[PDB]
């Protein structure tokens, strides 16, 4: 406790009322002069000590207070994810126990643990000369968390994991089990630090905050401050000023993956510490929204136009990438404006995402999946792949993107329409050139050379089916047509019945003789196809056949409810036609003058149909945020719903972080 | 399998307070294990007799023709010492001990009996390898300089010498000269030696009643006076059993016998059988799977919980670290099992409590102590185990004046005079919370001497915490009086004198409360091992760590309506919130007023009522805004008042008014 080593280079003493050292030594820094005064013995030692602080970064106090840069540099394989380098460092002879250290680390990181437990087993024997405990202590932390990771992984596959895995897996064998278990038990964490010799007490002591959370202690406290300043900051008009909040945030972020990342703990695969990043990312993140919007004059401009939590790089897009879930960015996703933060390093952050693509297809189609390795992986490709909506690809690069994110990614993590909401985000910053199109149709013509039996279905949680791949090859070039969707039409009979079904909801991809030839094979009887008519653009003018089919569907529900009641089931908004029957009495689609005696079924339809009769208390605010840009006109132009719906979104702008309700609110009420 | 349970009903008075007391001293941390050529030989090392084969036949030409007489066999390898040199003894001692052979179950039995060194006569590298593998640091001592270059404090002393420092014969006691020149040779592996065996128990591994170091150790104890020392055990695995003469004589002459022939019956041959038969007694009594008396399992919760009956409140996640992690003890009082590979002396309380026919089958002592746990759990909240959990109401009373802010009647309490020392205890915290720091400083000064002479462990620990609190609460106060103090006060100056600032500064001089705790009493440090956090200069940070599961992790839970089964994350942070505070008030504990324990209330609270909006606010776009409730479902309370009230600043206020 001699002197404060502050996060940016800069030493301010405390606690410290005798000779001031750290004074002297950058005295004998930037002075050569002074330097050579020294002894021989005494001066080889000062030319490591200069090494040491440029490595760490420490340079002169607040005294003589430079302007310091801030740059971060993780010279780490398993930090950027340099996966086909690491086999080719674990397949080769290992020199020193050093680099056992680090190859059982980068099995662990693999998934491959029952050899990374055996690796770390093999340092622990080896390690006996007392060169320093740091192999010996650093091995038995490390072997540790990777028995806490295997028992809560087999609690997680010989027990929730047979429904949500697809099989009972067993990747640990029985004997491995049987030798683990009795190896683990009476083996104190607390007691690792304290039987340890004294050498290496007081000359390793920070490392005594790795058996528990009081690594971590020193900067949870530090970001719950610096929130509450920032949440006040950021509603009393003060930017960041000078050494501000932001700055501060992001090098603790940055100490605590370098220290754990270059020193090759396994503590980087904890929850905990993938909360911490979690919260000091969302932060900045909430900042950078309100150092982009620029109010006050000419101070702020030259304080931070952008920088320091305001700009993004390639460390920045991998430690989202990899502490976020899904759900996560979900949320800043409506807090914050991403598509209006700039990001930075676009060709580094290219090779990260061309990587993990070619990780999957090295995972997924050949022969041994790994499934312990497939738990971990599978979230940071999940989220790199939904977060590279905001950079922009090369051609060469988004083509190895594409076809993993259709082909080779796994379907039970992935359905088929968490396919569509990716693919969709990879055309934000770039179009469909021709190149990716083709593999789009690539995917197309697989499906449908897969669904000849009856009973494969399209299981879609978000409702968006494989017919909207095509949907959105149809949005950029309507002048397309399929070639071998018009090779699979030509086989049109009553053997393979799946086909009849996926090949219509995909007609303007057709061509002349492609889709002559179908409507002489069949026509429409159905209001579910009509559903599917509109999306493919079939009919624009309802024949009265429809008409009546669409009360029809609305009698049968009229039926149904009502002995459901009884029972007590619902089918409330099921597969959302009376609700689209809803828009379309409400945009005049419909001229029936019955549906006034079908007011009752569900309370979206109510709210469409007769909005005075329709009580406001049990409207959700999440429809508007489904609505198109046709739709939000009429209700403009009502008297009805348009002075009673401001007042939910009057209470959904003070009240919840979702900039959307601001935004359908200015632009279409007011 | 299960033979050893009906083994452990058949030994008599004289085993079962042998292993009573080879147990009770592993759980103090005073054993020590005295390991001979018997577990060497279970892993195939080549015995001494090997050895003098060797000598004997390159000395005499041609291998031995009839058994080796003692004068012989003592003094072949110093006929071949002192005839055929000094390389050659050094040779065949190379070839017969490069053997990198395994070590058998029976050193991890010792070491899984935790002890505090492991004395042998072993020159083999075996016993050294396996205390590495685990993970404890045992410093090797085997020449006389590495006593005084020791690093570790727990030492594998091998007193017969090791061969670390090569395979040379000067470096491992062997011959007859090697014997009578031991104690000139090394005077300080003797006496280092001699003092664990007067201050640790001793059990003596692998020997056999005649053995040259038993024998010589046995002559130190005559030396010794009468009931000064402990006797050591001494385990003897043999083919034959034990004669009552014999262990009459070694009783006499201070060892405590468990013949391990007397215990099993096994072939003559079978020596595993006969060394996991007395060790597997051992190690499965302290894994407590030998109790089967149902009163039993009252004199082992009172010997845990006994000690805490002087400490008025204890915290559920504290009476985890009192069973040694085999019960979770979740905040609802519902008690889980956890680690317990034993008998399950938990759920046997809880059957006497809603029993009374099983609780009239109990002694005239040991009902009483039912009585003293029945009214220990049901004032700290511990109610059932984890399969009776019905509808639970867990209702926080904190009954500390203190706490409520009574403070004249904390005035009257100060004037009235003092029966005890606990009433005094009370006192000095009152002082504290009224910032009459001059007179608590000085009151806990006066318990610190009185309760060192009355065998009190709690009250003289918590009074020198208190009291570095208290010293720390005043110096770092007066840094604010010379600075901002000085323009705030009319007086411009504190009322802390200039005699009593100085005066405090020769008291805490190198006083370093990192070394309290080590320098209480053996009994207070496993007794009251609860209560080592409190020196600590950070504790609260598991608590503080444990706050990104509220409302940073509504990500996931309020985007599906995920819901956290038993109890939730709002119930377990709230509830060991109010752990916290019970313990710290009641207990009278002056950290309960600094910047650490203050922010974490802060932390907590803010965060309890951010996940309570966030949810709130969830629940109207996604169910409806009429259908979701107006209240947040945060329910405030007394209790919640007064920590808002006391820890806030009002800055900290303004920030909950606008999330």
């Amino acid at each position: 406790y001699d002197y404060h080593f502050e996060v940016n280079g800069t030493v301010v003493r405390h606690k410290n009322k005798g000779f001031g050292y750290m004074e002297r030594f950058f005295e004998l820094k930037e002075s050569c002069d002074e330097r050579s005064k020294l002894s021989k013995k005494q001066y080889e030692r000062f030319n490591a000590l200069f090494n040491f602080f440029e490595k760490n970064g420490v340079i002169c106090m607040a005294k003589d207070a430079g302007t310091l840069n801030t740059s971060i540099e993780i010279n780490s394989l398993a930090y950027h994810g340099k996966y086909d380098v690491m086999k080719k460092f674990i397949e080769e002879q290992s020199v020193s126990i050093e680099d056992d250290y680090k190859k059982a680390f980068f099995l662990a990181c693999l998934g491959r643990w029952e050899e990374s437990y055996d690796l770390y087993s093999n340092i622990i024997l080896n390690s006996i000369d007392e060169s320093n405990g740091c192999v010996y202590y650093l091995s038995q932390i490390n072997r540790y968390r990777i028995y806490q990771s295997i028992t809560q992984a087999v609690t997680q596959f010989n027990g929730l994991g047979l429904l949500t895995f697809g099989r009972h897996y067993k990747p640990f064998t029985d004997e491995f089990l049987a030798r683990i278990e009795r190896e683990m038990t009476n083996f104190n964490i607390d007691d690792l630090f304290n039987g340890m010799p004294f050498e290496f007490q007081k000359k390793y002591k920070i490392l005594e905050f790795l058996s528990d959370n009081q690594f971590l202690y020193d900067d949870t406290v530090k970001l719950f401050e610096l929130t509450n300043k920032v949440r006040s900051e950021m509603s009393e008009g003060s930017y960041s000023f000078g050494m501000s909040s932001d700055i501060v945030v992001l090098l603790r972020l940055y100490d605590n993956l370098r220290f754990l990342y270059e020193n090759c703990l396994w503590s980087v695969s904890f929850h905990e510490f993938h909360q911490y990043i979690r919260n000091s990312m969302s932060l900045l993140i909430e900042k950078a929204e309100y150092e982009r919007t620029r109010d006050i004059d000419e101070l702020g401009f030259s304080f931070f136009g952008k920088k320091s939590g305001f700009f993004m790089e390639y460390y920045d897009f991998v430690n989202i990438s990899r502490h976020f879930k899904i759900d996560d960015i979900k949320n800043l996703e409506r807090s914050c404006s991403i598509d209006k933060i700039r990001f930075g390093e676009q060709e580094k952050i290219e090779e990260y995402l061309v990587g993990i693509a070619e990780e999957i297809t090295k995972q997924f189609s050949a022969n041994g999946m790994n499934v312990v390795f497939y738990t971990q992986f599978i979230s940071e490709a999940k989220a790199a792949l939904y977060f590279a909506k905001y950079v922009k690809l090369s051609e060469e690069g988004l083509g190895k993107i594409v076809k993993a994110l259709l082909f080779y990614f796994p379907e039970r993590d992935l359905d088929i329409g968490k396919r569509y909401v990716w693919l969709e985000r990879l055309t934000k910053c770039n179009e469909l050139p021709k190149s990716i199109i083709s593999i789009i149709d690539d995917f197309l013509v697989l499906q449908a050379e897969k669904h000849i039996d009856q009973n494969y279905s399209e299981v879609s949680s978000n409702g968006l089916y494989s017919r909207d791949y095509g949907a959105l090859i149809k949005h950029f070039e309507k002048n397309f047509i399929s070639k071998r969707l018009s090779e699979i039409t030509l086989c049109l009979t009553q053997d393979k019945q799946k086909q009849i079904d996926f090949l219509f909801k995909l007609l303007p991809l057709l061509s002349t003789n492609a889709k002559s030839h179908l409507l002489s094979f069949k026509s429409v009887e159905n209001i579910n196809d009509l559903m599917n008519g509109i999306r493919i653009g079939l009919i624009d003018e309802f024949t009265p056949e429809h008409e009546e089919l669409i009360i029809e569907y609305l009698e049968t529900r009229k039926v149904n409810y009502i002995v459901e009641k009884e029972k007590g089931i619902q089918t409330f908004s099921s597969n959302d036609y009376m609700s689209t029957f809803g828009i379309w009495y409400f945009l005049e689609e419909i001229n029936n003058s019955k549906m006034e005696e079908f007011i009752g079924m569900d309370d979206q339809y109510d709210f469409f149909v007769d909005p005075e009769n329709f009580d406001y208390k049990k409207f959700i605010p999440s429809w508007l945020k489904n609505y198109n840009d046709k739709l939000l006109g009429k209700i403009a132009g009502n008297k009805h719903m348009k002075h009673h719906v401001i007042e939910v979104l009057k209470e959904r702008v003070k009240n919840s972080n979702d900039k959307r309700y601001l935004e359908i609110l200015m632009n279409y009420f007011i | 399998g299960e033979k050893l349970k009906e083994v452990f009903l058949m030994l008599d008075n004289n085993v079962v307070e042998c292993i009573k007391e080879i147990t009770e001293s592993s759980r103090n941390g005073k054993l020590v294990f005295f390991v001979g050529a018997g577990v060497s030989t279970l892993s195939d090392y080549p015995q001494w007799w090997r050895l003098v084969d060797k000598y004997h036949e390159e000395l005499y030409g041609s291998p031995k023709k009839g058994n080796y007489s003692s004068d012989e066999y003592l003094r072949i390898p110093q006929i071949f010492y002192n005839v055929k040199g000094e390389m050659a003894f050094d040779g065949i001692l190379k070839d017969f001990f490069q053997v990198d052979k395994p070590t058998n179950p029976i050193h991890d039995k010792i070491l899984a009996m935790n002890p505090a060194h492991v004395i042998t006569t072993n020159y083999d590298n075996l016993i050294d390898t396996a205390c590495w593998k685990r993970g404890k640091y045992f410093s090797v001592i085997s020449a006389e300089e590495d006593v005084a270059n020791a690093t570790s404090s727990r030492y594998l002393l091998k007193v017969a010498g090791d061969f670390r420092k090569g395979f040379k014969g000067e470096n491992v006691v062997l011959k007859e000269d090697d014997y009578l020149n031991y104690d000139q040779n090394y005077p300080l592996i003797s006496n280092l030696m001699k003092t664990i065996i007067a201050t640790h128990t001793i059990v003596f591994i692998g020997y056999g009643l005649g053995d040259y170091n038993i024998n010589m150790l046995l002559n130190w104890v005559r030396k010794l006076q009468k009931d000064s020392f402990h006797k050591p055990f001494f385990i003897r695995t043999d083919p034959s059993p034990i004669e009552n003469e014999t262990l009459i004589y070694y009783e006499n002459k201070g060892l405590r016998i468990i013949d391990a022939a007397s215990l099993i019956d096994s072939n003559e041959y079978d020596y595993l059988e006969r060394y996991s038969a007395v060790m597997d007694l051992l190690i499965e009594s302290q894994e407590n799977k030998f109790i089967t008396k149902d009163d039993e399992v009252i004199d082992y919760i009172y010997g845990k919980i006994s000690p805490l009956f002087a400490l008025q409140y204890i915290r559920k996640i504290d009476l985890k670290h009192v069973f040694e992690y085999d019960y979770h003890f979740e905040v609802n009082g519902t008690v889980v099992r956890h680690k317990n590979k034993g008998f399950g002396y938990m759920e046997r309380f809880f059957e006497l409590k809603e029993s009374c026919d099983e609780r009239s089958k109990l002694s005239k002592k040991q009902y009483e102590r039912f009585n003293a746990l029945f009214n220990f759990f049901e004032k700290n909240g511990v109610i059932c185990m984890a399969k009776d959990a019905g509808t639970l109401n867990t209702s926080i009373e904190i009954n500390s004046l203190a706490y409520h802010g009574k403070y004249d009647v904390m005035k009257k309490f100060i004037e009235e005079q003092s029966v005890s020392i606990e009433d005094d205890y009370k006192k000095a915290f009152f002082l504290a919370c009224l910032g009459r720091w001059e007179e608590s400083y000085d009151l806990y000064s006066n318990i610190i001497l009185n309760s060192i002479d009355e065998s009190n462990g709690c009250v003289y620990y918590l009074s020198q915490i208190n009291r570095y609190r208290i010293y720390q609460s005043i110096t770092q106060a007066v840094t604010q009086f010379n600075g901002l103090g000085l323009l705030t006060f009319g007086r411009h100056y504190k009322p802390f004198t200039d005699e009593f600032l100085a005066r405090i500064e020769r008291e805490m001089t190198n006083f370093n409360i990192d070394d309290l705790f080590n320098g209480m009493p053996f009994e207070f440090q496993k007794k009251y091992k609860i209560l080592e956090f409190l020196s600590d200069n950070q504790f609260l940070y598991d608590d503080t760590v444990k706050l990104f599961e509220l409302t940073n992790k509504v990500r996931s839970e309020m985007s599906e309506g995920s819901y956290s089964f038993g109890m939730s994350s709002d119930i377990v942070v709230l509830l060991r919130l109010y752990d916290n505070l019970r313990f710290l008030y009641e207990n009278c504990l002056w950290s309960v007023s600094f910047h650490e324990f203050h922010q974490y209330i802060r932390n907590s609270m803010s965060l309890l009522i951010e996940k309570a909006e966030y949810e709130r606010t969830r629940d109207i776009d996604e169910l409806g805004f009429s259908f979701f409730g107006k209240k947040s479902g945060f329910f405030m309370e007394y209790y919640d008042f007064v920590n808002i009230s006391r820890h806030f600043k009002i800055d900290d206020i303004k920030n909950l008014e606008r999330s």
